[PDB]
């Protein structure tokens, strides 16, 4: 039941009448949005395009054929039609794909969208290739990580994403292939 | 006692006694001609004695309109019916020789002091530039063998110009209401014939150049311009203040005058951009068309009474008209017409797009 | 603010209808409330002095003094704007010998030149007139 | 005299000095923080690719921000966040609900006490004071959710040009609130997507949309820096022009004075040189 | 007394009465300004002599508007009774609309910003200050300037583009027939005769540009 | 305030007026200086905030009428 | 510069030619005439020039002309006082030049 | 303006000067914090037009 | 530095200054259009910060005491 | 303040026109040729209206 569709068409009515006639309408996110999800298009055949992101740089803006993203229920794979999902990221390496060649972004949490149009959304905080980690770094800060446990469970619940992203960042880096 | 003009600067501001010296100076172009012009339409109708008009130095075009338009009115009448003509006029205008300038205001004097002495009559004395008698002495003084006082005038400046203005006052037997019109040489207020003049004088309109190149008129400075009458116990303290407070407003706003200039009303108090609102109001609600500038103009004359003013500047200085625009009070007589004016600007934005017209089938008719 | 004493010479300066008559108004009229009431000998007699300016000024000044009562302290001088230049010259100067005869017998004086400006432009008259060189603003040496 | 003019020359002088080194300040603030502000909008749109765009939703207790800036030479900005701020708050207000004001940048809150005092209840100062990052804005958002409202309304300056800065409204609804609600047509359009998250979608949709607070909370004061330094470019600029257009009227006053100062005294000269001549 | 030089001068420029002959002498005396300072001694003494003024302006002239005058310091209003009917007809819109034009003086998007709502009057003051300009040496018959104007000031060049209003009116004299001038000038007013063949005969015209 | 000086200062007013004026000649001039810091609307640490109304306060103790001396 | 303008007048009238004549600093002209005029117990005009200034600056302008026989041009370097082109002596010789040349750094 | 800050006795301290204000006659420790203070003071008076 | 004229110029200074002053000169009018900003917090592009500091140590360069020429 | 690089195609044309037209504005003079060798121009009118 939508018998209430709020809407930027639908604002500007309300706004017309109550707020004064001098201001133009003001802009909506959605205004700068050319791209969508229930509309369909975006694929093409093997193709879809991916759209890696951090708040401080846009990563990858182009169109790739598989991603495999590391979900809280392990990796997973996306296709070009892929199911629409919206997948809880835990920390892992995002892979590209856009043929024989890939490229390898160790990512630190965050989400991941496909939407029913097969445009893919992996939206993270930060996300450093793994030739910019040193893995001597890593070892020692999980020896930190894994050492100090203390009972005030907020820190134990920072210990426990500590632990988790340590481990699988240094399983990412014995994990050349 | 009050002389209501029905100008709104005039009488709110600087309000005119009714048996005082009164002068308006201005800087060549600035209109106080024409609002002497207007000071004849508005108070020597109403006025019941006699009026003279003592033309010192000025065009005799305006010389030859007045006497038409004075014909015309039937203020002056000729020929058998010329017992009822109210107005005198003495001309001694800009053609003259300096003899003739220099001495034709004791000759507009004497006719008005004639009337106020034996007739017992209240005078009306509009002299047009007063100041052409201190410019024409100072130009037959140069020739007497005297020595120059400051700018070059006359040394004698300030006894000849208080050995006229002493004979223009109203008496124990009779009133003078004389409007004088003073010159100020190159805008110049500190020239020592305005300074001088500024002694003799009960009500001084001081016009300016500035506020007529805003397209304000009549150009009264409402912070240059003073009366004696601007007092709590002649006028009533609910006019004092209000001209009080408009002055305040118009001088808080010129106190932030080069601020706006060069950083922008965009940066000021939300207590000040309020006042230079108010204050941009106020100083259009001065502006006033007259009856004697609709033939250059067109929109027609508005004489306003004082209590209209005083009751619309209440309004604007308390808040009760924040909403209508600046120029809704433009050139409008009363604080009605600025309503009648502010919804009117709200038409006229809505009748652009609300027909297309052609004309068909006249080609016949 | 600016406290005046009983022997100083305080100058009221600013420009026109500012309020300087007003303020030496207010200081003849204080000295009639206080005159009639203490001993003696610390009343202020006042003398004010009306150069250059119009004889209805003076007139309403006159009317003003004497509706407050002021005026039996008050001596006015008064050399008006159509009187000759030596008397608007030397209207200072007999304004002082009479308020000098309060100094010099005990008593306590006051006086106001107003328009001390004007009795320059007198003064500056009488001496271009009687042809003595000019000087800054050709007012005399 | 003739001196006082002469010093004012001088002060409009350094006036305009000063403005046009404030002018090629703010253009470079503006050339440095245009690629942040372009780097950051990518992660806004997959979140109103997702969740969509609803403003005009029914609320009961709503936080509005209005994202204005700290220095006070910006020529506009923060009174035209200031007017659409409400104007958007007496819009969507008509259903007798709460409403908590927020603004970011202390020159929004010497606007924001004095035009709504009754509902203003956090100010949020020196936030560009080096940089604006995201866990700062992640910081700002907790604090909004330390309220529970149903909706967030933010007020900010989008940089679409170095001259255009159009005001926009993002909106983000709480999850369980009206999140699932607003997505209601023919059963559900969120139901779709395959949730492959570890709890079930009331935890999804929170992390969600504390995530998308905290993104258009980062964009915004991004966005609202880069148009404020690109305003006071502007301001400056403008402000240059008219201590220009001051310092030519105000000599052209001095050559006149100056003039008429060399006649008067030699005028005053010769006239006392011919008395004794 | 260099008041009374120029003062005993320009008094002798008269329109004297029918018991003498009925004759005029028009002045135009000139005065040369300062940096464009008119509150100069001499400016400011033959302002108060002369009826109106015709104010030049070193900005408009030096941005190609000649005849370069300040319409807003400009007054005549002696000669403003004996105007040509039918001129005094369209120039009171034309200075109104000009008049509304100087309200968007250096803040079109100079000043602060753009409303964008008076285009309208900002394209519309920019064509009216170019049907304005004029050469040198050829002065207009007045019922050629006012059928100029009124194909300014009616709408009748609005689609034209600013920079060819110099040919659009030239055009419009030269193709509008050669009658209409002779009636114009004739009955010495826009009658209700006329407007009508003006307007029918000013959309037959091809203005250039666009 | 500023401009209107006077010779004697002290030893020629009223003693009481002496013990409540030096405190409204110094506060007028603390007043005075924060003037021309009141174009931007910063308000320092409630001082630069505090006398621009307590000054304000005095300086309109000290208008009066005319013709009516105290 | 009047004899200059002589020396001038000779290639115009007698040889019939387009010569050139540099007045170097036509404002030391004008202050040297100013001074002349002191001299003599003329009164200064308006700032200190004298009375005669434009009639002094007249009288050698006037005779750089183009006649039927030849011509006179000139090139006219141009001293402006206190940076002040309303200042009598420049606004003077600004009515007889036809041409303006600007030399910048 | 020295005075209208209430700062007696009124002593401009840049515009005043002395013969004796040289290292060689005062001493030069005593020259160098005059010419610190009087260095302080008109960069004070350049910051003043930036402050305001 | 800038209202300093000489008119006989270059042609008569030392042939070993003549080559190093022309760039000091130049610099100095680079430091002098560039003077508002030594007084600022916000650093520029370091085309003018490099310019204010250079021109800095030159005009501490030509600091000279009295009675003590070189 | 910004850079030639964000300049208009337009923007940049009347930059390479003007750079090209004040360096055409530049001509060695017949008077200079006695010690900097590069002899000098006489150039006529008709040549210099149809060059620019
Ligand atoms: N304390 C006051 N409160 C209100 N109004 C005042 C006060 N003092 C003076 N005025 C008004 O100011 C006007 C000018 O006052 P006053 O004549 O004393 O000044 P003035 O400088 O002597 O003027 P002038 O130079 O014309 O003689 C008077 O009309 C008076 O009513
Ligand atoms: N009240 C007014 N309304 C409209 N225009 C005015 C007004 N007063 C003056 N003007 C304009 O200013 C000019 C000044 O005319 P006038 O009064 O003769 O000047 P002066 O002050 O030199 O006598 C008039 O031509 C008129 O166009
Ligand atoms: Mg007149
Ligand atoms: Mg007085």
């Amino acid at each position: 039941e939508a018998a209430a569709p709020a809407g930027p068409k639908e604002f500007t009515e309300v706004w017309n009448k109550k707020a004064p006639s001098t201001l133009i309408v003001p802009e909506f996110p959605s205004n700068y949005t050319a791209v969508k999800a229930v509309g369909e298009g975006q694929v093409h055949g093997d193709a879809f395009p991916v759209n890696f992101y951090t708040p401080h740089s846009i990563l990858s803006q182009a169109q790739k054929d598989t991603v495999v993203l590391p979900g809280v229920d392990g990796y997973f794979g996306v296709k070009a039609s892929h199911v629409p999902t919206i997948a809880q990221l835990k920390p892992g390496v995002v892979e590209l794909h856009s043929g024989a060649e890939s490229e390898k972004f160790f990512v630190s949490g965050g989400f991941a969208f496909v939407h029913p149009n097969g445009v893919t959304d992996i939206c993270v905080l930060e996300a450093a290739t793994l030739d910019q980690v040193d893995p001597a770094a890593v070892k020692s800060a999980l020896a930190a990580a894994s050492a100090a446990q203390p009972t005030d469970e907020f820190e134990q619940a920072a210990n426990r994403a500590a632990i988790e992203l340590y481990s699988a960042l240094e399983s990412a880096v014995e994990a050349k292939a | 006692e009050i002389l209501v003009t029905g100008i709104k600067v005039v009488d709110l501001l600087a309000p005119y006694q009714r048996g005082g010296k009164i002068g308006l100076f201005g800087g060549a172009g600035v209109g106080k001609t024409v609002l002497i012009m207007e000071l004849i339409n508005n108070v020597a109708k109403a006025h019941g004695g006699f009026s003279v008009f003592a033309g010192v130095g000025e065009r005799t075009r305006e010389g030859n309109d007045l006497y038409r338009e004075m014909i015309e009115s039937g203020v002056i009448k000729l020929g058998a019916e010329r017992g009822n003509s109210k107005c005198t006029l003495v001309y001694g205008q800009m053609n003259e020789p300096p003899g003739a300038r220099a001495r034709v205001a004791l000759t507009g004097l004497t006719v008005a002091e004639y009337f106020r002495d034996i007739e017992g009559q209240d005078v009306l004395l509009f002299v047009d530039n007063i100041f052409r008698f201190t410019q024409a002495n100072s130009e037959v003084s140069a020739l007497l063998g005297r020595i120059p006082s400051a700018v070059g005038y006359q040394p004698t400046l300030a006894t000849d110009l208080g050995g006229l203005q002493e004979r223009i006052t109203t008496t124990t037997k009779g009133s003078i209401t004389s409007v004088q019109a003073v010159y100020v040489p190159a805008d110049d207020l500190t020239d020592p014939a305005p300074a001088t003049t500024f002694a003799h004088l009960d009500a001084t309109t001081v016009l300016s150049r500035s506020i007529a190149e805003l397209g304000i008129y009549p150009a009264v400075d409402p912070l240059d311009s003073t009366s004696r009458m601007l007092n709590p116990n002649v006028i009533g303290a609910e006019h004092y203040n209000v001209a009080r407070g408009v002055q305040k407003v118009l001088q808080d706003y010129k106190n932030l005058q080069d601020i706006i200039a060069i950083l922008g009303m965009d940066e000021l108090s939300e207590e000040d951009k309020l006042t230079v609102a108010r204050a941009r109001k106020i100083q259009r609600f001065l502006s006033q068309p007259f009856q004697v500038a609709e033939v250059f103009t067109g929109t027609p004359g508005k004489y306003v009474d004082l209590a209209d003013t005083i009751s619309g500047f209440q309004g604007v200085l308390t808040g009760k008209y924040d909403d209508l625009p600046e120029m809704a009070f433009y050139m409008v007589g009363d604080i009605k017409e600025v309503k009648e004016k502010a919804d009117k600007m709200a038409k006229d934005i809505a009748s652009r797009k609300e027909a297309d017209n052609k004309k068909v089938s006249e080609e016949l008719k | 603010l600016v406290p005046i004493g009983r022997g100083q010479r305080e100058l009221i300066i600013g420009d026109r209808q500012t309020g300087k008559t007003a303020v030496a108004i207010d200081a003849i009229i204080h000295q009639k409330n206080c005159n009639e009431q203490v001993p003696k000998a610390q009343r202020v007699y006042c003398v004010y002095v009306a150069v250059g300016q119009k004889r209805s000024t003076v007139a309403q000044l006159v009317k003003l003094f004497t509706q407050t009562g002021a005026m039996r302290y008050t001596i006015m001088v008064s050399a008006t704007a159509s009187d000759a230049a030596p008397l608007q010259f030397l209207a200072p100067y007999s304004g002082c010998a009479m308020a000098e005869y309060f100094r010099d017998t005990g008593k306590h004086g006051l006086i106001i030149y107003d328009d001390l400006s004007k009795q320059s432009v007198a003064y500056r008259q009488m001496s271009l007139l009687l042809r003595r060189p000019p000087g800054r603003e050709a007012f005399p040496g | 005299s003739n001196q006082a003019v002469k010093q004012r020359i001088r002060a409009i002088k350094n006036i305009g000095k000063i403005t046009k080194a404030m002018k090629m300040v703010a253009a470079s603030k503006m050339k440095n923080a245009q690629i942040a502000v372009e780097q950051s909008r990518g992660l806004v749109d997959p979140f109103v690719r997702l969740f969509g765009d609803f403003p005009a939703v029914n609320s009961n207790k709503s936080v509005v921000v209005a994202v204005t800036s700290d220095k006070g030479l910006c020529g506009g900005l923060n009174s035209n966040i200031t007017k659409y701020t409400r104007a958007t708050l007496a819009t969507t207000e008509s259903e007798g609900k709460d409403v908590v004001v927020v603004s970011i940048g202390d020159k929004g809150r010497s606007q924001l006490t004095r035009i709504e005092s009754q509902r203003y209840q956090l100010a949020i100062a020196d936030t560009y004071k080096v940089r604006v990052t995201f866990g700062q804005a992640s910081l700002i958002v907790e604090e909004l959710i330390k309220h529970n409202p149903q909706s967030y309304q933010i007020l900010f300056n989008k940089f679409r040009s170095a001259i255009s800065f159009k005001p926009t409204v993002a909106t983000i609804l709480s999850p369980d609130l009206l999140e699932k609600q607003l997505e209601d047509v023919t059963g559900n359009s969120l139901d779709a997507y395959d949730i492959e998250a570890s709890h079930e979608r009331s935890d999804v949709l929170r992390d969600l949309t504390e995530f998308h607070l905290g993104v258009t909370l980062y964009n915004a004061m991004l966005e609202n820096n880069c148009s404020e330094h690109a305003s006071r470019m502007s301001a400056m600029e403008n402000s240059t022009k008219s201590a220009g257009e001051m310092l030519g009227k105000l000599t052209l006053d001095y050559n006149r004075k100056r003039q008429a100062t060399i006649t008067t005294e030699l005028i005053e000269i010769i006239a006392g040189a011919s008395a004794l001549m | 007394d260099v008041f009374y030089l120029h003062s005993r001068l320009l008094e002798r420029a008269a329109k004297l009465s029918k018991e003498l002959g009925g004759g005029s002498l028009t002045a135009f005396p000139v005065i040369e300004t300062q940096a464009g300072d008119v509150s100069a001694y001499i400016a400011t003494n033959v302002i108060s002599i002369t009826d109106g003024q015709i104010f030049l302006e070193t900005e408009l002239f030096y941005k190609g508007i000649r005849p370069a005058l300040n319409v807003g310091l400009s007054v005549s209003r002696v000669g403003s009774a004996a105007q040509f009917p039918g001129m005094k007809q369209v120039a009171g819109t034309l200075k109104l609309e000009l008049a509304q034009y100087r309200e968007v003086a250096a803040f079109a998007q100079f000043g602060s910003d753009l409303d964008a709502a008076t285009q309208y009057v900002l394209e519309r003051g920019a064509r009216l200050t170019e049907m304005l300009k004029q050469k040198q040496f050829a002065p207009i018959p007045i019922e050629r300037q006012t059928v100029a104007v009124y194909a300014a000031t009616k709408g009748f060049l609005d689609k034209v583009r600013v920079q060819d209003i110099v040919a659009a009116e030239e055009a419009v004299i030269s193709q509008v027939n050669p009658a209409v001038f002779k009636i114009l000038k004739a009955n010495g007013k826009i009658t209700p005769a006329l407007d009508a063949h003006l307007k029918a005969e000013l959309r037959k015209v091809k203005l250039p540009g666009a």
